[PDB]
């Protein structure tokens, strides 16, 4: 339940969860439903992560990352100015140790497939596929939209395409990153992002 | 000798004659903007 109560990211949570604590419930003086700390789920499915080889990854190759979606539109502006710091930010912060240290993964807003390829290509870390639902899922779970066609549920939205929002394990908003916000810093914001409290655990 | 017929149309007589009604079917159509959701996101959700 973070942080969208309405969201069907967690309305799939909630029924898999308390799915199978009804379960060994039957099997089993315990607590129903569960609680969200306990509650559990996989963020990304088997097949979903893509790096720039187009080859498949899976969830648990981000640990001890510092992960970040980055919702974006090709056609944009906003995006097309944002994406070279963006891509500054990722490259010398993670060549410049000993350890890799963050990862982000794409979610696009395009019209189609071939816009979708054409702005993935100039975009080295991972994405979602636009065929996936997990990328509508994602959108309307951390509220990223450009214009009112899909109902949100008398609530808001946090952004405006694009943005980078870095995640935790269970979908939890750990910080939001000011690029198009209630602070307005574009391609500035970028230096906020602590690598350190932030880790795919 | 004949008579010279009256052709003779006043001026109330001649110079109008009913005109089609105006074709008027026009609304204003106004598209609404949708309600700009909001996250003014707050204080204790927001830093706590």
């Amino acid at each position: 339940s973070q942080p969208v109560f309405a969201s069907p990211l967690n309305v799939e949570k909630r029924r898999l969860n308390e799915e199978r604590a009804l379960m060994q419930a039957q099997k089993a003086n315990i607590q129903l439903p569960p609680n969200y700390g306990d509650m559990d789920l996989i963020l990304f499915p088997e097949g979903s992560l893509k790096n720039s080889n187009n080859t498949v990854i899976p969830q648990s190759h981000l640990k001890g990352k510092s992960v970040a979606l980055y919702f974006a539109d090709g056609a944009d502006p906003k995006c097309a100015s944002l994406l070279p710091f963006l891509l500054n930010y990722y490259r010398t912060m993670n060549e410049g140790g000993a350890n890799q240290k963050i990862e982000i993964i794409f979610v696009s807003l395009d019209r189609d497939r071939e816009a979708f390829e054409s702005h993935r290509a100039h975009m080295p870390w991972l994405s979602i596929d636009l065929e996936n639902p997990l990328t509508e899922i994602l959108k309307r779970h951390f509220r990223v939209m450009k214009e009112y066609e899909v109902p949100t549920y008398g609530y808001g939205s946090r952004t405006g395409v694009p943005s980078v929002i870095v995640i935790g394990s269970d979908g939890r908003e750990a910080q939001f990153l000011p690029i198009c916000s209630g602070l307005e810093e574009g391609d500035r914001a970028l230096l906020r992002w602590d690598w350190r409290n932030t880790k795919f655990a | 000798p004949p008579t010279l017929p009256f052709h003779g149309e006043s001026a109330y007589r001649t110079d109008y004659v009913p005109k089609p009604l105006p074709e008027v079917a026009k609304p204003v159509e106004v598209k609404l903007p949708p309600t700009l959701p909001f996250n003014a996101q707050s204080c204790y959700r927001s830093e706590y």
